DNA sequence: TTAGAGAATTGGAGAGTGTGTTTTTTTTTTTT
């Protein structure tokens, strides 16, 4: 998905915390609404949350040489060899 | 001792099993026996070469190809992607002690040899980068946006005690994060310690960041980038604005920046460069070999080599062999030179393609582009001064006002190709007057007060006015263009879609041919191959620097003194000096082409040639008759000189007959050589002696 | 069909995550070796 | 690591699926073999090797390729046997420091990685080809030692602890015992063992395929291994789908009485109350900050956090859940059951028991007798029963057995200390056996047969008047420990203490059984108030605290006995307990109080009693606090 | 045989120590 692309996204709404906020073991901290408070990993400090949609899908919302001899199924194969031998194709198409 | 082995088969990881003694010794001996015996093609052993000349210019770097890597032994080209840096590490030591086996004193010079992997066939795209090439090395292609400057940081450090004398012993520092002792084994304090900056080693870093080119896939799109870390001797392998190609591990490390601010545990990453190739100096003379070299100077022996260059430019362009000719003297070039200490002038030539539509100006100026290394092209409105000099900008980071480099500056030592030059706005068109003639372009801007080097050849294209040239008006009465820009330009071009129907057969013919001929799927000499003609070109603008000694200063000066006689009555303009200093441009340039060290009276002659033509052509269509009979009969369009060779072999053949009745080609150039009329080859190559019976032999020498 | 299949090869006359395509190609090549090393010990 | 590397390199490589092995390759097995003969006490060579991968590499395909070669091929069967020897037996017993422990483990993930890799058929294939050749030919000291070695790579092979972090498993997922157990289907190595239980030849190897039989069956138990039809995968599929459902309802209804404990508004939503009528812990009234809807059901504790008790004070916990094996194995494991039991129990088990008259067996086989003692005779008992499969073992001998094994194991655990856990876990298998046989001999008297069921009163006569197969429940209630012997042990026990007396109420309600023991005058409710202890009733209410995840049949058995402790020998009051209050608070409290209708009534009977004596007297709520010996009669 | 008093071993609560914390000028391109 790129922007300006109009995409319907299939996954999950998740929460996702002030990882700012939060000592461990592995890392330290890294210092308008009030949050959480008692947690030992987030120390005095007091935790905001956010909402972030984890999406396990994306797909447009309204849709080489090898992806022409893949895509092309025989249906196709016959319009389009039949247009090749079809005598005034030129008039035909411009019509 | 350790054993040999099969490499390719094992129960551990490529990393594991290559940091394994056995097999890190194998690898060792295997990539020491690749350096020491693999061959070229022709059976020249290779590395021998470009170890002796990495020795000779104290490199200390030697760069390896993995496309014969791979053919000679299989499982180092396995391993090598997998776990690079490891390979790389142990190729590195095989390396250092074969070259101190082939020079066993450089250790004085140099304590370590970088091993440099060039050509890696998995190339991937910038943006394509994911999780599944982490640790590998790779190969992408990119434009420097920003780079710091070369920085010294700690390899090998030791610590001086916090409480007393002690060093603590060497810890190999890393990228990752600043190694640090703990505590001293001679006495347990602990925590700050300071470095022994004399006897800790240092490395030089530098960081650049690279982003895709404009052109690759940016259609409108944000481009992506990577940092990358060049160390030891890759630093100052390139610079904002290259478009390198660059080998490196990606490389990943924890960042808590990145986490706060993604909100995830995001792994920052990096590229630790092996390699820097640039995509425009697809060649180099570091590069070069001695083949390369010989077949080089092996061309340059062939009296044919000024009309081989001058077809061999734009080849697939049918006639304008005055255009070729200009721009093969412009593409090689004149000498700078610098007489007293004190006063400058430029070697550089300069071109002005003027014309009407569809004659392959553009086209002239796309095959600049290609042909020649450091060059850049630009049209129009879409250059202006500022960009076309040097801009100055609020720093990103620092937020201080810094110069920054324009084209002219970015074309320093290549060619600036400037299309359409006749629709610039007259502010942008006027920048490039110091930059074409003093070769700097001086900045007073923000409290910048500097002048920077711009020892550009600015090759131009443009059309007259109304589009279509005009015979009746010479070419400063139509091409629109002022005195002080028009005289900047050492050779002037006149092309004309004249109708003409045998030449025109003949245009569209080639035309058809070349269609044809390039399907995906005047020339009379035939042409280099453009590789060779790349080779050639960068071979002889460093390896030769043309001297001037004599060029018959009476004779340019008659000619340059009549020559702006008859400008004064007419329409384009030899401004005093720079016509003169054009034509000796022109001659150090053809006698670079002909990779001579000294300046000689047919380069001279070719030089004047140029001038005079280019001169005769902006006249107007009716004075034009006059014009040329004026300069052709006095001023030396010196054709040939037949006749004299002629008459000294028939008076040579008749003393020598007269002689033997009562080595003859030695006899004969003998007396060539005495008088001034040393290029016998003309005469050789000429009906004069043919139908006088002669003939010659450089085996048996009689005529 | 065979003049749709005749269509089918003059379009494919005009016709015209590497590394492990690399790696195969190259352990042929140690296959190889291996196999020759083995049949000039057992000659 | 250099040497090593060398010589297990030597051996061969390996092209796409054939092995190629260099012509030394059997000096480089025997050095092999050397090094691990000298390994350090860290285990160092088998750490190396099997970080390596050796065995993997090359000895399964010189085995399953190059097994012709008999000198080669007996010296690699050695080998295996070597590495993959369980970590217990490298190191002598399981450490107790961190790096001895590191090598432990180290070495016991090289045992899972032999595991996973020995489930490749054509292993097992060659290995039971090799086999029935030897079984042919059975005789040579070698021959014999070759056996010997087979049986105890197959033994090593599937004595190794999963690593359930890794086969982190769902329900009937094939683990790598499940594999493995495909693999000896397969290659047809059950055929040898049922062969080598059944014949009477080769007797000296039954207590080794025993051992194999026992370390094949280890998830599963017989009753549910008895069942498996062979349209067990329909019923299962909506029996899955019902768990589901049922599942997911109760998860709805419990986050719904969360949702209605706490109230509709946000959590900062403040106000405080004062309850006027209520003393805090000081001498004003309680002032409470939580909210109507925590007052609505108000407790004391809301605020307040459990305590952390202290290492040598914990309980101790299930050694493991009940993932089944996947259908196909569970097939085949039933059709081994079916066969053993059939063709092989009596030999097998007779042999077994001779081998431990003879005491050459090792120090605790007769752990692996009661494993199949208890095993194949409660496969016997689901669907179609038939003692005349396993006569042998009815005989009152394995009671006597049983008896004294168990009493040894209570004796260790009471007096050996450092290792009274596993003393616990043999003692648990005793029980387990002695409970399945009565549970044999009241199944027959269900029998149409008049023989069996004179051989049943035969049984029940002479162990209901031998006394010390009676006192030993009051013996194991006595010195019951949840410290170190797991819920399911006590659960086990209930249900054979609920089982022996009603037997012995049957008995001794249908006959006279006047004597015991130098005969001594004996009636039935003197030995049940034997029960009417303290410690007793403590550990019953111990298992009717987890009623929830109870059986069904076990909270009848809790319910049941209590209910006649209570009830018959009229002793409500020493069941008065306020732990015992709080349960049935929780009981009476359950959302799923209509699904334990026995268990509701008897908490409101005693319920009932006990106010009808608070009533009499203030006392009893002074008494309720403190468990009471037998002064309990002032209360009642 | 079962249960309470004196002595021994180890968990952890608490004290101390070390460390961490809009607004102005100048340029450049494009908008009129
Ligand atoms: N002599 C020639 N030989 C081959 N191609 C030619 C020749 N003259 C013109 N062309 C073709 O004409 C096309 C236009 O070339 P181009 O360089 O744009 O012309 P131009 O001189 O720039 N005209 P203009 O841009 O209007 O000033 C290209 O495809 C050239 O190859
Ligand atoms: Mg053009
Ligand atoms: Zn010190």
């Amino acid at each position: 998905a790129q922007a300006g692309d109009k995409c319907d996204f299939t996954g999950t709404l998740i929460v996702v915390p002030d990882v700012s906020k939060l000592s461990t073991p592995g890392a330290r901290a890294e210092t308008e609404t009030e949050g959480i408070r008692g947690l030992r990993a987030l120390g005095v400090r007091d935790l905001s949350y956010r909402l972030v949609f984890l999406a396990c899908c994306v797909a447009p919302t309204n849709p080489t040489a090898e992806s022409i001899k893949n895509q092309m199924t025989v249906k196709e194969w016959e319009k389009v060899f039949e247009m090749s031998q079809d005598k005034n194709l030129y008039h035909n198409l411009c019509t | 001792e350790s054993i040999e082995n099969l490499e390719d088969l094992k129960g551990h990881s490529v990393r594991e099993w290559v940091s394994m003694a056995g097999p890190r010794l194998e690898i060792h001996h295997r990539f020491k026996n690749f350096l020491r015996t693999h061959v070229d093609s022709h059976g020249h052993n290779v590395f021998k070469e470009r170890i002796s000349d990495m020795c000779k210019e104290n490199r200390e770097s030697l760069v390896v190809n993995y496309e014969d890597l791979a053919a000679r032994e299989h499982v180092l080209a396995y391993f090598l992607p997998e776990a690079p840096a490891e390979l790389l590490q142990i190729f590195d030591e095989a390396a250092l002690e074969v070259v101190l086996a082939m020079y066993p004193k450089y250790d004085r010079i140099t304590n370590h040899i970088h091993v440099r992997i060039s050509h890696l066939p998995l190339v991937e795209e910038l943006r394509s980068l994911r999780q599944l090439h982490l640790n590998q090395l790779i190969r992408t292609s990119g434009v420097v946006t920003s780079c710091t400057g070369v920085l010294p940081q700690l390899s090998m450090v030791k610590y001086n005690c916090n409480k007393c004398n002690f060093v603590l012993g060497p810890f190999c520092q890393s990228q990752n994060q600043e190694v640090k002792p703990g505590s001293c084994p001679e006495c347990q304090s602990a925590g700050p310690f300071e470095v022994n900056m004399e006897e800790t080693i240092y490395q030089n870093y530098q960081r650049i960041r690279i982003q895709e080119s404009p052109g690759k896939v940016a259609a409108g799109r944000l481009p992506r980038s990577k940092d990358a870390i060049l160390l030891a001797d890759l630093v100052d392998s390139c610079k904002p604005g290259d478009e390198i190609e660059l080998t490196g591990i990606y490389h990943n490390n924890y960042d808590g920046s990145l986490n706060t601010a993604n909100g995830f545990p995001v792994f920052a990453t990096v590229i630790l460069a092996n390699h820097v190739a640039k995509k425009d100096n697809k060649v180099a003379v570091g590069e070069l070999t001695d083949e390369d070299v010989k077949m080089i100077t092996s061309l340059s022996k062939d009296q044919q080599i000024g009309e081989k260059i001058f077809a061999s430019i734009a080849p697939s362009i049918y006639g304008h062999e005055d255009i070729k000719r200009g721009l093969a003297l412009a593409l090689f070039g004149g000498e700078p030179k610098n007489p007293g200490g004190k006063h400058k002038v430029r070697g550089d030539i300069n071109v002005l393609l003027c014309g009407d539509p569809g004659t392959a100006k553009s086209q002239f100026l796309k095959y600049i582009e290609k042909v020649s290394s450091r060059a850049i092209f630009t049209t129009g409105q879409g250059a202006s001064a500022v960009g076309l000099t040097a801009y100055v900008q609020r720093h990103p980071v620092s937020r201080e006002w810094t110069l920054e480099a324009g084209a002219l500056v970015l074309a320093d030592r290549g060619v600036c190709l400037i299309d359409e030059f006749d629709k610039m706005n007259d502010q942008d068109r006027t920048s490039i007057h110091e930059a074409m003639e003093q070769q700097s372009i001086s900045i007073s801007k923000a409290g910048i007060v500097t002048s920077l080097q711009a020892r550009c050849t600015v090759i131009a294209a443009a059309n007259p006015i109304g589009g279509r040239y005009d015979p009746s008006l010479t070419f400063s009465e139509n091409v629109d263009l002022t005195e002080p820009i028009i005289s900047r330009f050492d050779i002037l071009c006149v092309v004309r879609d004249t109708v003409d129907p045998v030449q025109d057969e003949m245009l569209a013919r080639f035309v058809v041919g070349s269609h044809v001929r390039h399907h995906p799927s005047t020339y009379g000499v035939e042409p280099l191959p453009q590789e060779v003609l790349k080779k050639y070109i960068i071979y002889a603008k460093e390896r030769v620097h043309p001297k001037l000694n004599q060029m018959d200063q009476d004779k340019v000066a008659k000619m340059y003194s009549d020559l702006r006689k008859e400008s004064m009555a007419t329409g384009s303009i030899p401004i005093t000096v720079r016509h003169i200093e054009s034509m000796i441009r022109m001659a150090e340039a053809h006698a670079r082409i002909h990779l001579r060290d000294y300046v000689i009276e047919d380069d001279v002659n070719m030089a004047i040639r140029v001038m005079l033509e280019s001169f005769i052509d902006t006249q107007k269509f009716s004075v034009m008759r006059s014009m040329r009979k004026t300069f052709a009969r006095y001023l030396s369009f010196r054709r040939d000189n037949n006749e004299l060779l002629l008459f000294i072999l028939k008076q040579l053949v008749a003393e020598q007959v007269t002689y033997q009745r009562n080595v003859p080609e030695k006899d004969l150039v003998d007396k060539a050589r005495q008088i001034n009329i040393h290029n016998l080859s003309a005469f050789y190559d000429s009906e004069l002696f043919r139908m006088n019976k002669f003939s010659h032999d450089l085996k048996r020498k009689m005529i | 069909n065979r003049e749709l299949e005749a269509l089918k090869q003059r379009f494919w006359k005009h016709a015209n995550e590497k590394l492990q395509v690399l790696k195969a190609k190259l352990q042929e090549a140690m296959k190889l070796r291996r196999f020759e090393e083995r049949q000039k010990r057992q000659a | 690591n250099c040497e090593l590397l060398a010589t297990c390199s030597a051996l061969g490589y390996l092209e796409g699926d054939t092995y190629h092995k260099e012509p030394d390759c059997l000096e480089s097995v025997k050095d092999l073999i050397r090094y691990l003969r000298h390994e350090d006490e860290t285990r160092d060579v088998r750490q190396q090797l099997g970080a390596a991968q050796i065995l993997q590499s090359d000895l399964l395909p010189i085995l399953t390729q190059h097994h012709q070669d008999k000198p080669l091929f007996d010296a690699v069967i050695r080998l295996m046997v070597n590495l993959t020897q369980p970590a217990l037996l490298c190191f002598g017993n399981l450490p107790k420091e961190p790096s001895f422990r590191h090598h432990f483990l180290q070495v016991l993930t090289y045992l899972q990685a032999y595991k996973e890799a020995f489930a490749s058929e054509k292993a097992f294939g060659v290995l039971s080809e090799t086999l029935y050749e030897l079984l042919q030919l059975g005789r040579q000291e070698e021959d014999n030692l070759l056996i010997e070695r087979i049986l105890l790579l197959v033994r090593n092979i599937l004595h190794v602890p999963a690593d359930l972090d890794q086969e982190k498993k769902i329900d009937d997922d094939a683990s790598a015992h499940d594999q493995l157990l495909w693999a000896i289907h397969l290659s047809g190595l059950d055929d040898l063992l049922l062969f080598l239980a059944s014949s009477s030849a080769e007797e000296q190897w039954s207590l080794h395929v025993l051992e194999i039989v026992s370390l094949m069956f280890r998830d599963q138990n017989p009753e549910q291994l008895a069942g498996v039809g062979q349209g067990r995968l329909a019923q299962e599929r909506s029996a899955d789908f019902a768990e589901l459902e049922v599942l997911r309802q109760r998860e709805m209804a419990e986050k719904k009485t969360r949702a209605l404990q706490r109230g509709n508004r946000h959590s900062r939503f403040g106000g405080s109350y004062i309850v006027q009528g209520l003393k805090s812990i000081g001498e004003r009234d309680l002032i409470f900050h939580k909210g109507l809807h925590n007052l609505r059901n108000y407790s004391s504790d809301l605020g307040k956090q459990p305590k952390k008790v202290p290492k040598r004070r914990q309980a101790a916990r299930e050694l493991s859940i009940q993932r089944r094996s996947a259908l196909n194995v569970r097939l085949f494991l039933r059709d081994f059951c079916s066969e053993f039991l059939e063709n092989c129990y009596n030999r097998l088990m007779g042999s077994v028991k001779d081998h431990l008259l003879r005491e050459k067996a090792q120090q605790h086989d007769e752990t692996y007798y009661m494993w199949a003692l208890a095993f194949f005779m409660a496969f016997n008992r689901a669907a179609s029963f038939r003692p005349g499969l396993v006569s042998e073992t009815l005989s009152v001998r394995t009671f006597h057995f049983i008896e004294q094994n168990l009493t040894n194991y209570y004796e260790m655990m009471l007096t050996d200390r450092k290792e009274a856990a596993s003393w616990a876990r043999r003692m648990h298998l005793a029980l387990k056996a002695y409970q399945e046989l009565l549970a044999t001999v009241n199944e027959m008297d269900i029998s149409p047969d008049e023989a069996v069921r004179e051989s049943s009163r035969i049984i029940k006569n002479n162990i209901f008047y031998v006394m010390e197969y009676r006192e030993l429940f009051l013996a194991l209630f006595r010195k019951f420990d949840e410290r170190c012997q797991p819920r399911s042990f006590l659960r086990d026990l209930v249900e054979t203490t609920h089982l022996f007396l009603k037997m012995l109420e049957r008995f001794c309600r249908s006959r006279g059984n006047l004597v015991v023991q130098s005969e001594k005058e004996f009636n039935f409710l003197d030995y049940l108030k034997r029960f009417a202890c303290s410690t007793v009733v403590r550990a019953y209410v111990l298992l009717l605290r987890s009623y929830q995840q109870n059986s069904a049949h076990t909270n009848h058995c809790i319910v049941k006995m209590l209910h006649r402790l209570a009830h018959d020998l009229k002793m409500e009051a020493l069941l008065f307990q306020l732990s015992v209050f709080c349960l049935f608070n929780r009981l009476l409290s359950d959302p799923a109080a209509g699904a334990y209708k026995e268990l509701v009534t008897f908490a409101k009977y005693i319920l009932g009693k006990f106010f009808a004596l608070a009533a009499v007297n203030q006392k009893a709520f002074v008494e309720l606090l403190f468990w009471k010996n037998t002064a309990v009669v002032r209360e009642m």
